RNA sequence: GCGACCCCAGGUCAGGCGGGAUUACCCGCUGAGUUUAAGCAUAUCAAUAAGCGGAGGAAAAGAAACUUACAAGGAUUCCCCUAGUAACGGCGAGCGAACCGGGAACAGCCCAGCCUUAGAAUCGGGCGGCUCCGUCGUCCGAAUUGUAGUCUGGAGAAGCGUCCUCAGCGGCGGACCGGGCCCAAGUCCCCUGGAAGGGGGCGCCGGAGAGGGUGAGAGCCCCGUCGUGCCCGGACCCUGUCGCACCACGAGGCGCUGUCUACGAGUCGGGUUGUUUGGGAAUGCAGCCCAAAUCGGGCGGUGAAUUCCGUCCAAGGCUAAAUACUGGCGAGAGACCGAUAGCGAACAAGUACCGCGAGGGAAAGAUGAAAAGGACUUUGAAAAGAGAGUCAAAGAGUGCUUGAAAUUGUCGGGAGGGAAGCGGAUGGGGGCCGGCGAUGCGCCCCGGUCGGUGUGGAACGGCGAGCCGGUCCGCCGAUCG
RNA sequence: CCCGUCUUGAAACACGGACCAAGGAGUCUGACAUGUGUGCGAGUCAACGGGCGAGUAAACCCGUAAGGCGUAAGGAAGCUGAUUGGUGGGAUCCCCCUGAGGGGUGCACCGCCGACCGACCUUGAUCUUCUGAGAAGGGUUCGAGUGUGAGCAUACCUGUCG
RNA sequence: GCAAAUCGUUCGUCUGACUUGGGUAUAGGGGCGAAAGACUAAUCGAACCGUCUAGUAGCUGGUUCCCUCCGAAGUUUCCC
RNA sequence: GAUGAGUAGGAGGGCGCGGCGGUCGCUGCAAAACCUUGGGCGCGAGCCUGGGCGGAGCGGCCGUCGGUGCAGAUCUUGGUGGUAGUAGCAAAUAUUCAAAUGAGAACUUUGAAGGCCGAAGAGGGGAAAGGUUCCAUGUGAACGGCACUUGCACAUGGGUUAGUCGAUCCUAAGGGUCGGGGGAACCCCGACAGAUAGCGCGUCGCGCGUACUCCGAAAGGGAAUCGGGUUAAAAUUCCU
RNA sequence: UGUCUACUAUCCAGCGAAACCACAGCCAAGGGAACGGGCUUGGCAGAAUCAGCGGGGAAAGAAGACCCUGUUGAGCUUGAC
RNA sequence: AACGACUCUCGGCAACGGAUAUCUCGGCUCUCGCAUCGAUGAAGAACGUAGCGAAAUGCGAUACUUGGUGUGAAUUGCAGAAUCCCGUGAACCAUCGAGUCUUUGAACGCAAGUUGCGCCCGAAGCCAUGGCCGAGGGCACGUCUGCCUGGGCGUCACG
């Protein structure tokens, strides 16, 4: 049960906040779990998906497929993964959108900000979860 | 605990509609004036009219609440407390108390010191109350009907009620995450939790301190309560409810 | 003629102020009728709607010219009660307060007048400086037709002595309000399925099983939720603590003192008229007429004179809190509605459209998990059809989820000499129904299989220490079921 | 003979109705009343508010000379304020007797008749502060009175009214 | 109906109290009227728009499921 | 053991709809809704079930609650019939031939012929009013009450050139106002209760000075443009 | 009374409404809310369809404007209050 | 009185229509917090503004945005961009303190069915103190304080 007076348990309000969220907010909502190998390495559970990350699909008809992210289509709440495509009736190839919660990040596109973000995520777990 | 609901006072009357009168081969209901829109000439103001005003519109000053006399409320609570000590009534209400060592179920006060939910569940297993708690979790389901979209998504069966007698006890937060398990202080027992659905026989787990306070809180048949000024337990119209003993007694059968 | 003052005029003179908008609540004015009275005129509807103005986060009210008649209360406001009461009313219909009492809150004050006259001690503006919501200097003005001090009836002035009280800023922290960041646990095995988020199995978190999202009922996939920790900012108020400074001249408090002791006018009040009120020989307000007083004045719910008594001090002003809030901005919630409902408006709705104008004012939500939105062949001028293709599904094909009825076509069965339908009773032809209809039972032996009085243990029971029992295991006997 | 409807009378040459879907009319609230259920009972009522509390619009607790209704009525008012039951029927029970019987018991209810309080009238020994007290004794008068309380809260149907 | 006043033929007047455009003045118990209660935007013996207003109606119409039981009155008195 | 009519009306026991507090369940191995010449139960309101369709929710039971049950109201909104391929297409004299274009021609275009408007026109302009209807090209549908290859429809693009034409200026009936007078105020009167506006001449001074430097005419008054030529569409405006 | 012309009607291609509609549509008498398409007793009665027609459908159009009632109005008048 | 047509009727399928069921970024109701429009030009109205837009939303000739800060890699229907990536850094992102903010409107030079009719100041530039040109701004009414210039025998005083 929640106790924060600033937090609403209304179904109507939750859905409106999710589907009207700005692009910056949608980045956090479009998070994917790290692989068991990366979780033990960085001590981090989840990370927002990035354009150049490598992920593996763990759910859906494309379960087991592995590839590199090529587009984070935040407006559609999906990501596009290289080689994860289907053929149209006319024979053209179109990428299939996949929800980031249904994939696992195998390799991270590290950068100056990404590394700093990893430290902050691990800092809380190393203290609030272990030292307590 | 109900919140009032009512339609808007102006609903269905935001219109200058007037009756056309008779002589035009149509009913005398008031109609929207003007033209150049489908709305023109349509009926209005009628409870039988599309877009009209409902019959007897609901008002906020409906008498929502009820004040039952305090003595009757105390009578109901005492009956509910007494019913919780009868295993037949507790079973009849749907509680699984087949493995409970005894009713009333009184446990050591050390349970009040439990802080972790994992330790709270182990306490339920030891005293045999876990199966009833497990029933509540397994009954978790979505509410049928329109209630699910009214912020009443989930329903479940009631689990055991734990009564404690120490203010600020830490078990209030160790047990609260367990579905179906309710925690209440002995000094402020609530009928809605003692007889949920108006049905007697709630499964109650008493702490030792809470159990020992019942005489002081509710008094006895001889002396009055210490915390309910001038209150005495009610008497029944029948001292012995065992008809077989009375009917088959030597005095009657002679 | 030259000067001072007075009144007035001009100025795109220097620097300021005002108008309008909003409607939920608030203040002032103005002001109906429908209606009720079973007619109707007083009354009622109503001191209301409409009309015209003025404000704020609250407004208004407010420190007694009060309540009361008691053993007295003690600004205002608000709640309960007083009470549907006293009263008012074609005493009809109806209407209708207040004090006491119990609570919420709590706060008190400022002027005008006799009183600097050894000093207008006051204030504004220009210019300059500083530690700049201010302060200092200088200059020019305002003002004696009176600025500032002192005083406000609870007092007070003056004198006397008791020797009691009174003089700032800064540093840090807390409290208060707002925001930001990290942080629990499975996506393990089997089955179904287009998809597992379903079922079964095995685990885990829980101060987190609120809620939402993700291809079906997801605590453990994702965002959050619980609880800490860390960081940033706003208020300058309140509060804790520290440092520095800390002149009682004066002023106040207390005590006494012969004396002094100033308090609001065309206002109070009265007559009259209108209106209003529960206010009734007149509750308030307003117009006109009359018009005060200072050991006095107002009130004391029956007009008047007379004698007392109680009570307060109007005609000047400010003031937080408790209270209100269908507007605005932000937030939480619901036994509410679920697209003819709910706001008129779930959508490019006060929109399209109508009216010269004031105004009037709709209809209209849902493919799929994903457009994967139907390539290509063939027929046709084209729309399009046929075949094929995508999809779990086109029996989901861009107003496409589900797809009822009225009504229509077609195929099949049947009937029909100016209605048809309907009740009851059979029949013909259809359609449908194997719980629509059984096949066992008893006694024999052949075989197979499975268990059997009396003593030992195990866990219990009925009746109330003791009697009375069954179940299960084992061992003998018995040798049947 | 076609339903619905008003009607003494409808198949009517009385009115509404071409057909289908959906919407569509004794409700909410205040006051009172009878009845019934429940709690307590000469009391009853947590109602404004306070203390709190499911981290909480609930539940729980609080009436200290609070307040409402009831506990006493009559009178316009000044005022005064219940001396506390008799009898005919009657339920139940007890005794005798075994009858349409006889005794004891006599609730509820009804009939009848006194007494008591008050308005009105009447009455006055004996006292007193001169207008009061009250020994005795009253009444074809009047009362929504008394003669060992029955109310208060609450739920709901029905009815009157706004 | 071409038309919520039109069409055909036939008719009145046609230098005048003549016909007509634009500008301008008069607004609802008011205007304007060589007067018909005419006209005042297809509305006039009191326009139109919104509101009071869900105005009141002893009068008309309607008033939604099933069985079971009991079961009427059109008569009295008073009342604009 | 007796007994059975019922309008108006009363009451009892039940059926059904949607929530809430409880409780017992069902469901992608197919919920709700809907369909059925399947079957059954109840006097009945209704209920249970087979099959089909559909593709994600639902039900029983106890208590409690309500915007809870329709054939009617010249009921409301929406939809749909019979009427009916019916009434109807008829004023303004009228068309015909050939060829071109086109899938398609009584209806488009060209040519020829025969008619009509007959200068108070069915011709050539403009003021109001409209607002792109103007011009070119193209065109699936819809629309143009038959049809269309057509266009005042639809789509794309193009088009309005002024010292001399007007507005602008002036004043008319009148309108809006200062001050003043009224008015609770919205507003009323309107130069009528008043230190007008300023102008002229010198170079800041003299002189003059009767309370509006306002609005009000695309037909009143009024400074000045004429031929010739030019575009798919503009001209007294462009060119000379 | 006859006849002549044009445009309709009429037939066709194309296009294509509305009023109205309880259910419906052959009569005689009877009874009946006293004037029936339906009921009683009789006459009778044979698919589908075309052009006309005004007897009937007490045909349609409109909650009678006449008259009366209501404790409804409104315009106007006066010696009504 | 067959067959077939017609009418009626029953069933299957196909039409017509949009009921029902399941939904919902909406409505309604209750409660809570906050006090913030305008001559420093508001509310409202108009016009304009994007590589491809009409509307809605946003914005103002810096015109679906500039700047700062935060976040840290998109926007997306298409096109295009050695714009941008261990970063002075993507975004139709968030937020706000810098800055821009057309014509109007209480609306203020006078007016208005007019982009109509006036007056004043004036940077920059330029031709020889003057002249042209001109960015931009100013000129309503009432009223307060102060100030300047004035009027009247209004009341005086002195020549
Ligand atoms: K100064
Ligand atoms: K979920
Ligand atoms: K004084
Ligand atoms: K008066
Ligand atoms: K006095
Ligand atoms: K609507
Ligand atoms: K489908
Ligand atoms: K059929
Ligand atoms: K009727
Ligand atoms: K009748
Ligand atoms: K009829
Ligand atoms: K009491
Ligand atoms: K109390
Ligand atoms: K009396
Ligand atoms: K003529
Ligand atoms: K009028
Ligand atoms: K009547
Ligand atoms: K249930
Ligand atoms: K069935
Ligand atoms: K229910
Ligand atoms: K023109
Ligand atoms: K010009
Ligand atoms: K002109
Ligand atoms: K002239
Ligand atoms: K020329
Ligand atoms: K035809
Ligand atoms: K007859
Ligand atoms: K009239
Ligand atoms: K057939
Ligand atoms: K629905
Ligand atoms: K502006
Ligand atoms: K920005
Ligand atoms: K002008
Ligand atoms: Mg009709
Ligand atoms: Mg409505
Ligand atoms: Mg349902
Ligand atoms: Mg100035
Ligand atoms: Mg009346
Ligand atoms: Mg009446
Ligand atoms: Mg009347
Ligand atoms: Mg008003
Ligand atoms: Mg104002
Ligand atoms: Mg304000
Ligand atoms: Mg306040
Ligand atoms: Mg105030
Ligand atoms: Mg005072
Ligand atoms: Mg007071
Ligand atoms: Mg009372
Ligand atoms: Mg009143
Ligand atoms: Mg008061
Ligand atoms: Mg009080
Ligand atoms: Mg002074
Ligand atoms: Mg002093
Ligand atoms: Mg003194
Ligand atoms: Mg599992
Ligand atoms: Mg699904
Ligand atoms: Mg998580
Ligand atoms: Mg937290
Ligand atoms: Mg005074
Ligand atoms: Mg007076
Ligand atoms: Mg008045
Ligand atoms: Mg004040
Ligand atoms: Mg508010
Ligand atoms: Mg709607
Ligand atoms: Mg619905
Ligand atoms: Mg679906
Ligand atoms: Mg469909
Ligand atoms: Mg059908
Ligand atoms: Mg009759
Ligand atoms: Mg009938
Ligand atoms: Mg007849
Ligand atoms: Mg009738
Ligand atoms: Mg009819
Ligand atoms: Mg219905
Ligand atoms: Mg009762
Ligand atoms: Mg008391
Ligand atoms: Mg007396
Ligand atoms: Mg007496
Ligand atoms: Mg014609
Ligand atoms: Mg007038
Ligand atoms: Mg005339
Ligand atoms: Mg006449
Ligand atoms: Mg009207
Ligand atoms: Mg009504
Ligand atoms: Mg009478
Ligand atoms: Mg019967
Ligand atoms: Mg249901
Ligand atoms: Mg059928
Ligand atoms: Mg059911
Ligand atoms: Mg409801
Ligand atoms: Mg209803
Ligand atoms: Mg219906
Ligand atoms: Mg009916
Ligand atoms: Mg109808
Ligand atoms: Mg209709
Ligand atoms: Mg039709
Ligand atoms: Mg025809
Ligand atoms: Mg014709
Ligand atoms: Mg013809
Ligand atoms: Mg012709
Ligand atoms: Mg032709
Ligand atoms: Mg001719
Ligand atoms: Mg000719
Ligand atoms: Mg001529
Ligand atoms: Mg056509
Ligand atoms: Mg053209
Ligand atoms: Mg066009
Ligand atoms: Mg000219
Ligand atoms: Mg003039
Ligand atoms: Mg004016
Ligand atoms: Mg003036
Ligand atoms: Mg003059
Ligand atoms: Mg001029
Ligand atoms: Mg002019
Ligand atoms: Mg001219
Ligand atoms: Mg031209
Ligand atoms: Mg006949
Ligand atoms: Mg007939
Ligand atoms: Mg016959
Ligand atoms: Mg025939
Ligand atoms: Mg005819
Ligand atoms: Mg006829
Ligand atoms: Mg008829
Ligand atoms: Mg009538
Ligand atoms: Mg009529
Ligand atoms: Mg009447
Ligand atoms: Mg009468
Ligand atoms: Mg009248
Ligand atoms: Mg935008
Ligand atoms: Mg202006
Ligand atoms: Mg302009």
């Amino acid at each position: 049960m929640k106790y924060n007076p600033r937090v609403s348990s209304s179904r109507r309000k939750s859905r409106k906040a999710h589907f009207t969220a700005p692009s910056s907010v949608r980045r956090v909502l479009m998070s994917a779990p790290l692989s068991s190998e990366l979780r033990a390495k960085y001590n981090v559970r989840s990370m927002p998906v990035r354009k150049d990350d490598e992920v593996q699909v763990v759910r859906g008809t494309y379960k087991g497929r592995e590839g590199k992210v090529v587009q984070v289509y935040r407006k559609k709440w999906v990501i596009h993964i290289e080689r994860i495509t289907r053929e149209k009736v006319n024979g053209s190839t179109v990428n299939v959108g996949i929800n980031p919660s249904k994939v696992v990040v195998s390799k991270l596109r590290l950068d100056k900000d990404r590394r700093s973000l990893l430290d902050r995520k691990a800092k809380g777990r190393a203290a609030a979860d272990k030292d307590k | 605990a109900r919140q009032p609901y009512a339609v808007s006072r102006k609903a269905g009357h935001q219109t200058s509609a007037e009756s056309w009168g008779t002589g035009r081969a149509v009913s005398r209901i008031p109609r929207v004036p003007g033209g150049g829109t489908h709305r023109a000439g349509q009926g209005a103001f009628g409870n039988m009219c599309r877009g009209g005003r409902m019959f007897a519109p609901t008002q906020t000053w409906r008498r929502w609440h009820r004040k039952i006399p305090v003595n009757q409320k105390r009578y109901a609570v005492a009956s509910a407390i007494a019913a919780s000590s009868v295993p037949s009534l507790v079973l009849a209400r749907g509680h699984r108390i087949e493995s409970v060592p005894e009713l009333p179920l009184v446990v050591s006060d050390s349970v009040e010191g439990i802080e972790k939910t994992s330790n709270a569940i182990k306490a339920l297993k030891q005293i045999g109350a876990y199966p009833d708690a497990e029933k509540a979790k397994d009954s978790h389901a979505i509410r049928p009907g329109k209630g699910k979209m009214r912020n009443r998504r989930y329903i479940s069966r009631k689990g055991p009620l734990i009564v404690y007698g120490t203010e600020g006890a830490k078990l209030v937060k160790a047990f609260r995450n367990i579905p179906g398990v309710e925690i209440c202080h002995v000094d402020r027992l609530n009928l809605l939790k003692l007889a949920p659905g108006g049905h007697l026989g709630r499964f109650i787990i008493w702490t030792k301190c809470a159990y020992e306070k019942l005489d002081a809180i509710y008094g006895t048949f001889d002396k009055p309560s210490q915390e309910k000024k001038g209150y005495l337990l009610p008497r029944p119209k029948m001292v012995n409810a065992d008809l077989a003993r009375i009917i088959n007694s030597d005095e009657v059968q002679s």
